[PDB]
């Protein structure tokens, strides 16, 4: 029995039932040229339509059912259309009719046209994971500085406690100055070096001022961070953290005081946490730089021509800056050897995660709560950025090879566009692209 | 104003009038260029509109507008003006050792001048 | 790699395997969750119970998609062709999201009445070439 | 004047002649290359093999046109008119790039079944008034 319904109001199918919809095409016809064509643009909605009839042997139940159908078709919202041909769909009505003939006492004829209830936004907001790392790093650094300022206790004596606190502060300053000096082979670091020298020369009056000491150190670290570009930041921060760590493990008679053990331990810890957070931010930026450089906007089936200028990439001589579109990597610089391949990104992500987890577990005992609560979210954001932008790329597949093929042939067999043949070799980690290993799994991007 | 400054502005005015007088406009099909990058201003293109009896050979793009309408599709309306209208009064469109060296370092801009 | 749902005695609970719970990374868990969890009934639909409570999940308004299927509307039905068609339609609309995504290519589902008192559905999904070989099992009874 | 392809034992290769390789400046090499090199199969085509690799050339994305012909889709066919029609269409599509230019005037290709187990293709072109005399050879066997 043909018992299609709209809103649990029964109706009988009759006459014709149809579905129409295709792609939107734009016709491109050139003057004084013959070969033309069209271009694709999405797909238009599926405009369903049907013709239904309601009749009975009473001429009053027919009127009641017809009125129910009118008031159910003319209702606000979307209803479950059930049709023997369409199926079970959710549609919004567009227009309908109710035709009788004043001679047929029982028959009432309807003709409905419906549209799918597809409600999707145009902008389609997503999350910007690249820009969520610096925002969290700023809060983590601020919380660490506040914790150091709060937990620092002034010692007033001139004994082993005071001299040992002096040694710890001057050692931290020495490490920072050594990092800046190693940087300064190319970059000009005169101002930061002079500020560090003056700050070291004035320790006695710092260890007694807690807030000034914490800032004096956070400002130095911020200056070190601002010195580096996207090329050496990861290397420099890697070094300062290794060094600050070799420390926090030599700490974890002399003094005979507890307000020293605590000051030294909190100082060493805060230094470790700040260095590792800056390392995480630098890694997040290095990923963007590497992905930007590993991008080739060619992606077309053209024929090579005898183009004299710029035999290899670059730009034509004499072209201004207005002609070239800037990319995100250049816009932020105002690449490392590790962030190129895939196994390397995996190892880097694992190392960052382990280091930050250890820092959190240690922080849960000095600088108790706020630092750990901020650092866990920072770790989540950093690892999410790394995994979502480096490995979980769009259309990445894994294939094996029956024999060792050149990278171009291997790429063409799997995707059909051989121009991005360097990307496959770089991401796999091959030295010579002509010999891509056979039995080993190969990541092919599409 | 001095004499050299006077000629500089007088030429600037002449070249701006030259640029504003002659205008080419075209509607190409693709946002991307032939090489693959986007269409942007300040580019020297070679015009070969000989079928319409037009004797211009080289022009400089002056305005690029990209469109994504539904009735249009992907289009970019590119406007062209002669290059000789956007030059500085020193240079020209194609008396001593100093002049020769300046001419060489002007023909080759990617080189570093002596300054 | 998530926990596997194992059907024992007509209900599916998680189970152990050696040290930790047995894991599974395939379409089996996705299908058995998208098919046998009650999603919210519409405003016009009638309910098998005499109650007015529509099932669902509190987090349905958090996950951009209704969770499961409406096969709970056929809790009490008699052997008539209508039920066979409605079950086919409900299963298709519940499993359509896989085909809207790229995880399955085609979905052919048919309904039948087996040995008296049996509602039988045959669902055939066409997995793409890159799809890992899915898990397979049979519901078991004990005690 | 490029190298000529000489057919021996059902496969083609370049050959020597006196000092260096024999040359050819005609339509013979162009036809024997445009007909007997496998171009990329479409997404929806069903390959004769049980595999899922579409033969092509890494330079297909560097040479402005697909290289060869789709006659390799008929590696294993039975004696039915559908295969003959498909072979005729595939040869027409492979060689139409010549008629698009001015190198040939018309093309007439027919498919037939000669002595049992023979897929006979008769392709007759119409060279224009100025075209050079094409090369002439027959397939040969040895050993």
């Amino acid at each position: 029995t043909g018992k299609g319904t709209f809103r649990n109001v029964p109706f009988l199918v009759i006459e014709e039932q149809k579905q129409a919809g295709g792609r939107r095409l734009v016709k491109r016809e050139y003057p004084l040229r013959d070969t033309g064509g069209v271009n694709d643009l999405g797909k238009k909605l599926r405009s369903r339509t049907f013709s239904a009839c309601i009749l009975n042997s009473n001429a009053e139940t027919a009127r009641d059912e017809a009125g129910a159908l009118m008031d159910a078709l003319d209702a606000p919202g979307s209803g479950e259309l059930v049709h023997p041909d369409f199926g079970t769909v959710d549609v919004m009505v567009d227009s309908w009719e109710c035709r009788t003939k004043a001679d047929e006492l029982n028959y009432y004829a309807f003709t409905v046209t419906v549209y799918p209830s597809l409600q999707d936004t145009a902008p389609d907001a997503e999350t910007d994971t690249s820009a969520a790392v610096p925002a969290q790093a700023v809060a983590v650094t601020g919380s660490l500085g506040d914790t150091l300022s709060s937990v620092w206790q002034t010692v007033k004596d001139g004994t082993a406690a005071a001299t040992a606190v002096m040694e710890a502060v001057t050692g931290v300053i020495d490490d920072i100055s050594d990092a800046v000096d190693n940087l300064g082979v190319t970059q000009t670091v005169s101002g930061l070096m002079g500020s560090l020298s003056a700050m070291k020369g004035s320790v006695t009056s710092l260890i007694n001022q807690p807030a000034m000491l914490a800032s004096s150190l956070m400002g130095a670290l911020s200056g070190v961070s601002s010195l580096c570009d996207t090329r050496t930041a990861f290397s420099t921060w890697n070094r300062l953290a290794q060094r600050f760590e070799r420390r926090h493990a030599a700490t974890a008679t002399s003094y005979n005081s507890p307000v020293a053990e605590k000051n030294i331990a909190t100082l060493n810890y805060v230094m470790l946490a700040a260095a590792q957070t800056y390392r995480a931010e630098a890694a997040s930026q290095a990923l963007t730089a590497a992905l930007d450089f590993s991008r080739r906007m060619d992606n077309a089936a053209r024929a090579p021509v005898l183009d004299a200028p710029s035999t290899t990439t670059g730009t034509a001589s004499g072209a201004s800056s207005t002609s070239a579109t800037v990319t995100q990597g250049q816009l932020q610089l105002t690449t490392p050897p590790v962030f190129e391949s895939v196994s390397d990104i995996e190892k880097t992500t694992a190392m960052l995660g382990a280091a930050l987890d250890s820092v959190i577990l240690t922080a849960s005992e000095q600088g108790f709560s706020t630092d750990s609560v901020q650092l866990t979210q920072l770790r989540l954001l950093v690892v999410a950025d790394l995994e979502k932008r480096g490995l979980q790329l769009a259309g990445s597949e894994s294939h094996h090879l029956p024999e060792t093929l050149p990278a171009m042939v291997a790429l063409y067999r799997f995707t059909g566009n051989s121009r991005n043949w360097q990307r496959l070799a770089r991401r796999n980690g091959i030295s010579n692209p002509l010999f891509v290993p056979g039995g080993v799994s190969i990541e092919v991007i599409n | 104003i001095t004499a050299k400054d006077a000629q500089a502005r007088a030429l600037r005015e002449q070249r701006r009038r030259l640029a504003k007088s002659i205008t080419f406009e075209a509607e190409i099909d693709g946002w991307t260029r032939k090489d693959g990058q986007l269409w942007m201003p300040n580019l020297l293109v070679t015009i070969d509109a000989s079928k319409y009896a037009i004797k211009t050979t080289e022009l400089l793009v002056s305005k690029v507008t990209l469109i994504l309408n539904d009735q249009d599709g992907l289009k970019t309306r590119v406007s062209l003006a002669p290059r000789e209208g956007f030059l500085v009064p020193v240079e020209s469109d194609r008396g001593g050792i100093d002049a020769l060296v300046e001419d060489y370092y002007r023909r080759h801009p990617e080189k570093t001048p002596p300054w | 790699t998530d926990l596997a749902i194992i059907w024992t005695n007509g209900r599916g609970d998680i189970a152990q395997d050696g040290i930790d719970m047995l894991t599974d990374d395939s379409l089996t868990t996705d299908v058995t969750i998208s098919l046998f969890t009650d999603r919210r009934a519409l405003d016009s639909d009638t309910l098998p119970d005499g109650s007015d409570d529509r099932r669902g999940w509190w987090g349905d308004s958090y996950r951009d998609r209704p969770i499961g299927s409406r096969l709970w509307l056929l809790s009490r039905e008699k052997a008539t062709p209508d039920t066979l068609e409605r079950a086919r339609g409900y299963a298709e609309e519940a499993l359509e999201w896989l085909k809207t995504a790229g995880r399955v290519s085609a979905i052919n589902v048919r309904a039948e009445q087996l040995h008296q008192g049996w509602l039988y559905l045959y669902i055939a999904l066409t997995l793409p070439d890159g799809s890992v070989i899915p898990y397979e099992f049979k519901a078991a009874f004990n005690g």
